[PDB]
RNA sequence: GCUCAACGGAUAAAAGGUACUCCGGGGAUAACAGGCUGAUACCGCCCAAGAGUUCAUAUCGACGGCGGUGUUUGGCACCU
RNA sequence: UCCUCCUAAAGAGUAACGGAGGAGCACGAAGGUUGGCUAAUCCUGGUCGGACAUCAGGAGGUUAGUGCAAUGGCAUAAGCC
RNA sequence: ACUUACCAACCCGAUGCAAACUGCGAAUACCGGAGAAUGUUAUCACGGGAGACACACGGCGGGUGCUAACGUCCGUCGUGAAGAGGGAAACAACCCAGACCGCCAGCUAAGGUCCCAAAGUCAUGGUUAAGUGGGAAACGAUGUGGGAAGGCCCAGAC
RNA sequence: GCCUGGCGGCCGUAGCGCGGUGGUCCCACCUGACCCCAUGCCGAACUCAGAAGUGAAACGCCGUAGCGCCGAUGGUAGUGUGGGGUCUCCCCAUGCGAGAGUAGGGAACUGCCAGGCA
């Protein structure tokens, strides 16, 4: 199973970040969307979330689900997270390779001020 | 043909539940990870679990495999 | 003589024989020879008693030996001192408690089962009794 | 068709049960349905000669306790290991 | 304020160390030593522990 | 830089005989005898397959079982 | 002398000329980290090809593996690249 | 390729066994915290002086032995050692009990009350006739007291 | 309110199996691959650019107890303390009291955020 293989790739860094107790920026890449949400150190409650399924992001994009869309989402999460006093997170790539548009999303979150 | 045994290694639980510890204190000297490391507990190279912060020893059972964690409550 | 085909360790500790038994109902057959005394039974006593039964109720019937030895008993030879290791495995016993159905029998009348179980209970060291297959 | 006169056990545990079997009785319980289980003591000889029949384990029994009647069925009997006597009987309501 | 009265009725010679400690907890020194204590479940647990060798009266 | 492996390592470096023996000790510990035990031994009994032309029990009694004795071979090391 | 299990009486420790086994090393990768992956065995189909060498699919679930004993561990793998 | 009283893997149902088996799991013990009463600080640390490092039996859990030994080796507790007194005839270690001294005073524990020998030849209801009590098993037996049933039976049973 | 996605609590009353249903959005399969990147061969996987097509598989949801799972009451085993016997084993008073099995329960419950529909 592809989804289950991804989750067992995620698990080590997930449990390590729950062990350190750092607020994590969980990404989630789908073939036509990217999702990004900032989660509290208790793991239960979210703080900030942006994604391409929001029409505030989706209307200003050509196609949700490429590197431009992901850069838009990273910029959005960094902006909202700085508006809510969150400065220093840890990036949870959530089982994907840090390569494509998760790299675009995280680089875009680092340009717009979010410290990781 | 017999008549040999090793020296007894003195494993086991050194600090029990609710027992106040200092940081650095060994909680369970053990052999695999019979007990796993929880919050504020470190696991040494020989799977010795030691108090990484001060507080109280908390034995728990977590997760999908029913593992036996050892936390430390800040106290 | 009965003996396990292949053990895991050759010599067993003595240990004790306490409490009551587990095999208690006549399970397979219809009549049963149930222990009352505690004791233990060598493989020669089980074989002796089974020959008494098989002779007694001739080659008709069907007989189940519900106990099996699987416990090795070691003895030291004669004019050997104490110490210098554990002895040697001489025979094999089954440990019996009060309640074990030692044997079962089916396919005979009850009066032959009485007769064969009398004939064979005189080859065993434990006090023994006759039971029937009770329904729940 | 069997009528088994019973009493209610005011005491229980292994002390009280072993005291109760030396007095030629034995404990029992009636559970099942929606009611609470009912601890019951039974005379021994009546129930032993009664269960020598086969119909004791198949037919609906009637247990008379405190002048009532509970139509039960004999669920499961603990017997003594090496003696012809009874330890305990579970009766499911019917 | 019930103040149960406790009496030692047997010797404490061959006894376990826990029972001699309990008789020292109750304050009993020799056979036939009536000693009165408060009636609390801690004292009652002590009387229960050595009930074979204390006659209690209330 | 040590199978200093007798592994808290006596020396860098060490095998035997003594019925020609000797001294201090020990019933802390053997040989005899006693004691405890009874595996073994001896004696007795229980079941009875069978042998006995037939017939288990006149006489024997397989497979097994339960004791007694303190008569052997032992075990222990309590007395010396 | 040292290691593992049992004896060992559910903390630790615990004896016997008690029951069983091992060590007196290996490795510059078999260590560090990062990224990834998941076994045994059996069934079916398939050139030489066979009970068993490779391929493909299924069942199966770690009965596998862990440099070397045994025990305790291990999937977040401590296993494999 | 054709037949077959023989054996039998795996799987399923039922039955047991395990110190070196565990998908379960006590009592107890142990560690930690709080609280009351009691205890001549009984606790810990440091310093002066030791002695001792042959233990024995008895209960409980075991190894060894033959679930042999007044055997041997452990764990734990008691006693002896180093503890007299009363009891078990006599009997370190078993049961009761811990002796500062005195008394021709009382009450008791274990254990006992016919005589040796202190105290019931006590009271009520049973049981055994074997001197059982006051050694010893498998097994044998119309000994004898009790209990619950059952077959036949004054259309006459044994 | 219903549905879907993410991250958790919880760790089988939560998992399996059999049957039914879902795609506007979401998700999954999908389409293509010269580029970013990748295969000890292979865009199968990883990755990128997309959205024609289908919900077949997958995943979710709804049923169904064939099984797994939970599980009393009672009794049994064991056992601490004291006592007793016919004492390699048990019994009594008393305190604790299982494992297995039975009746039964049972195809989860829930928090934060986000999107679609009413």
């Amino acid at each position: 199973d592809k989804k289950s293989a991804r989750i067992r790739r995620a698990t080590r860094a997930r449990r390590k970040l729950q062990e350190l107790g750092a607020t994590r920026l969980v990404v989630h890449r789908t073939p036509r969307h990217i999702y990004a949400q900032v989660i509290a150190p208790n793991g239960s409650e979210v703080l900030v979330a942006a994604s391409t399924v929001e029409k505030a992001i989706a209307e200003q994009l050509k196609y949700t689900g490429n590197k431009d869309a992901a850069a838009a989402v990273g910029k959005a999460v960094a902006e909202r997270a700085l508006e809510k006093g969150i400065k220093d997170v840890s990036f949870d790539r959530s089982g994907f390779q840090y390569h494509g548009r998760v790299q675009a999303l995280a680089d875009a979150a680092r340009e717009a001020g979010l410290q990781f | 043909r017999n008549g040999r045994d090793s020296e007894a290694k003195r494993l086991g639980v050194k600090r029990f539940g609710g027992e106040s510890v200092l940081a650095g204190s060994i909680i369970v000297r053990q052999r695999g990870t019979k007990f796993h490391a929880g919050a504020n507990v470190g696991c040494g190279r020989d799977h010795t679990l030691f108090a990484k912060a001060d507080g109280k020893v908390k034995f728990e059972v977590k997760g999908p495999k029913n593992r036996k964690f050892i936390s430390i409550e800040a106290e | 003589m009965l003996q396990p085909k292949r053990t895991k360790f050759r010599k067993m500790h003595k240990g004790r024989n306490r409490g009551l038994a587990q095999g208690t109902d006549v399970s397979f057959g219809s009549f049963g020879l149930k222990a009352v005394g505690r004791g233990r039974l060598t493989a020669r006593q089980i074989e002796a008693a089974r020959r008494a039964m098989t002779r007694a109720v001739k080659r008709q019937g069907k007989i189940w030996i519900r106990v099996f030895p699987d416990k090795p008993i070691t003895e030291k030879p004669l004019a050997v001192r104490m110490g210098k290791g554990k002895g040697n495995v001489e025979y094999w016993v089954a440990l019996i408690q009060p309640g074990k159905v030692l044997y079962e029998m089916d396919g005979v009348p009850e009066e032959l089962a009485r007769e064969a179980f009398k004939l064979a209970a005189a080859k065993l060291p434990i006090k023994t009794t006759f039971v029937t297959k009770t329904v729940m | 068709m069997f009528t088994i006169n019973a009493e209610v056990r005011k005491e229980q545990g292994k002390g009280a049960s072993r005291r109760l079997r030396a007095a030629n009785k034995f404990p029992a319980i009636i559970y099942g349905g929606k009611e609470a289980p009912l601890a019951i003591e039974l005379d021994h000889d009546k129930v032993m000669n009664m269960q020598a029949k086969a119909e004791f384990y198949s037919e609906v029994l009637t247990i008379v306790v405190d002048g009532k009647e509970i139509k039960v069925k004999a669920q499961d009997v603990q017997r003594h290991p090496y003696k012809p006597k009874l330890q305990h009987i579970d009766f499911v309501r019917a | 304020a019930k103040t149960i009265k406790i009496t030692q009725t047997r010797s404490a010679i061959g006894r376990l160390p826990k029972h001699k400690a309990t008789l020292l907890g109750l304050g009993l020194r020799r056979i036939g030593h009536t000693v009165e204590r408060e009636d609390t479940p801690a004292i009652r647990g002590m009387i229960n522990a050595v009930s074979f060798m204390v006659k209690v009266e209330e």
